[PDB]
């Protein structure tokens, strides 16, 4: 390897200021730009600026209010993004790019989400979804999981520590009095559960929280 | 500052057929224009360079072609995996700008 | 080696250096100007040897004062390059010359 | 103080002088023809050097006689300054090969 | 002679919200504009020059944006003091013209 690293999630109060941060590796040349890339949800891409580290020169979108302000420390490999006096008009995913000076954008960051609000950090409450003891399964079976009454958003809902690709959704959350909620669904061949084991882990980067819990028939 | 047009902003295709997405932009830029590709809470990743470029990674079902103001991206036989949304980037005259994008549906 | 070879060889080298340096500090000072071209390295790099040569086709040209001021430091290390080349041949066949005349 | 280095320097500032008055008249000239570019005196700097160095990227170039008068004494100064520093080179060189042959 | 079109004429906004006139040349002038304020009876006054750098005396409120033929001019966080008419003018080209002018309204 990951070339670029973002936080996940930050929560900021309506004017208040946040420090995004984005630590480079593999090859870090001079002639290296990191560019900075909004993304409002359901929107698309909005450049906002570019630092050239090894200068500490940087420029700025200047056709929206200018809310960035660019630092690069050239020791630790890392750039920052200081965007203050933010409102609900600025709550986004933020991405970090680098380009290597010919115009495109080789290698982005996971990007960090950031919401303005009033409202408090809540880490999710993670229950199991194994079927009712009265349904007929067939070749396959839907487990699942239920992430609910968390703030700010995202969290990352991964099956036995990523090594269940197929068979997996996760919705959307909802937004209930302050807190958002979502489910997730793994469908597996019957005969492979419960004889083998079924985890849902559930990480919130916005209250450092990382829970596991086990999917086991109904008691 | 350059404006990236990308029109239509869906495409509905059927499985195995020919795609092409439109970029237009606002005056010439050379062949000065960049794709990605964006899935469904991912990243955007680089798909084709200076409009015809291959980045090593990609499907070779992925073509771009164009220049001056006309630019198209191309999926050859469009899959599952290519349910995205594709945006074009220019690099001729500062800043960077991006087009609106474009969400393909099978 | 004579003054004028050794002289015309540095003014090759540092030619060199003075296209390279031209290249990064243009796109340093051309980024930020609304519509300037003159903002990957590559091409900066095409246009300070187009702007050194003199031959200046204009597909690419500074828009800012410090883009200017550096596009003027590449025109005269380049003029100047090749004056000191045109100058150290003048040098060999005088010399020449002056042998065969017999002097 | 040789006279090709005299010379080459005096060359040097009256090539300043050139390059400012060129840019005040050149102004003056190109202002009232419809279409004009080199009409503010910033730029008009830019292009004297452009032109006294003959680069010309023909970003900006005079469109009325006077305009175009003034660029050939613009032109003619700054290929005439460069090449009397070729010359005063040439003379160094030539010099400096003389001592050594032991002559 | 370049001709400068300000549409809208008439610019209604509510107190507190953020707004934007455009001006757009008629061929490419790059960043060669300036904008100006007339409240009601006063002299015009310099606000932007070069499209986007600021006049020492004006709010921050006041931002400017645009190359080419397409320029904006943006005041964030419309106060009352703000009504007034404002114009861009072009140096690119000889004569220097005016656009028609755009009235903010409360």
């Amino acid at each position: 390897q990951v070339q670029l690293q973002q936080p996940g999630a930050e929560l900021v109060k309506p004017g208040a200021s946040v420090k995004l941060s984005c630590k480079a590796s593999g090859y870090t040349f001079t002639s290296d730009w990191i560019h900075w890339v909004k993304q409002r949800p359901g929107h698309g891409l909005e450049w906002i600026g570019e630092i050239i580290p090894s200068y500490g020169r940087a420029n700025y979108n200047e056709k929206i209010q200018k809310k960035a302000t660019l630092t690069a420390d050239k020791s630790s490999s890392t750039a920052f993004m200081q965007l203050s006096s933010l409102t609900s008009e600025d709550s986004a995913v933020y991405y970090c790019a680098r380009e290597r000076g010919d115009g495109y954008f080789a290698v982005w960051g996971a990007g960090t989400t950031v919401t303005v609000s009033s409202a408090k950090t809540t880490p999710p409450s993670v229950y199991p979804l194994a079927p009712g003891s009265a349904a007929q399964t067939n070749s396959m079976v839907t487990l699942g999981c239920l992430v609910k009454g968390y703030f700010p958003e995202p969290v990352t809902v991964t099956w036995n520590s990523g090594s269940l690709s197929s068979g997996v959704h996760t919705f959307p959350a909802v937004l209930q009095s302050d807190l958002y909620t979502l489910s997730s669904s793994v469908t597996v061949p019957s005969s492979s559960w419960p004889s083998e084991t079924v985890t849902c882990n559930v990480a919130h980067p916005a209250s450092s929280t990382k829970v596991d819990k086990k999917i086991v028939p109904r008691d | 500052d350059i404006l990236l047009t990308q029109s239509p902003a869906i495409l509905s295709v059927s499985p195995g057929e020919r795609v092409s997405f439109s970029c237009r932009a606002s005056q010439s830029i050379g062949t000065d224009i960049h794709w990605y590709q964006q899935r469904t809470n991912g990243s955007p990743r680089l798909l084709i360079k200076y409009a015809s470029e291959s980045i090593s990674g990609i499907p070779s079902r992925f073509s771009g072609s164009g220049s001056g103001t006309d630019f198209t991206l191309s999926i050859n036989s469009v899959e599952s995996e290519d349910i995205a949304n594709y945006y074009c980037q220019q690099s001729n005259r500062w800043p960077f700008t991006f087009g609106s994008g474009t969400k393909l549906e099978i | 080696s004579a003054l004028h070879w050794r002289a015309a060889g540095a003014a090759t080298v540092l030619l060199v250096i003075v296209l390279l340096a031209g290249s990064y500090l243009a796109v340093l000072a051309e980024r930020g100007a609304p519509g300037a071209q003159l903002i990957t390295y590559p091409r900066a790099l095409w246009w300070s040897v187009v702007t050194a040569t003199t031959v200046g086709y204009g597909d690419l040209y500074p828009v800012t004062l410090w883009g200017r001021c550096v596009a003027v430091v590449v025109m005269v290390a380049g003029i100047t390059s090749f004056g000191l080349v045109t100058a150290a041949l003048a040098t060999w066949f005088v010399g020449r010359e002056q042998e065969r005349r017999g002097h």
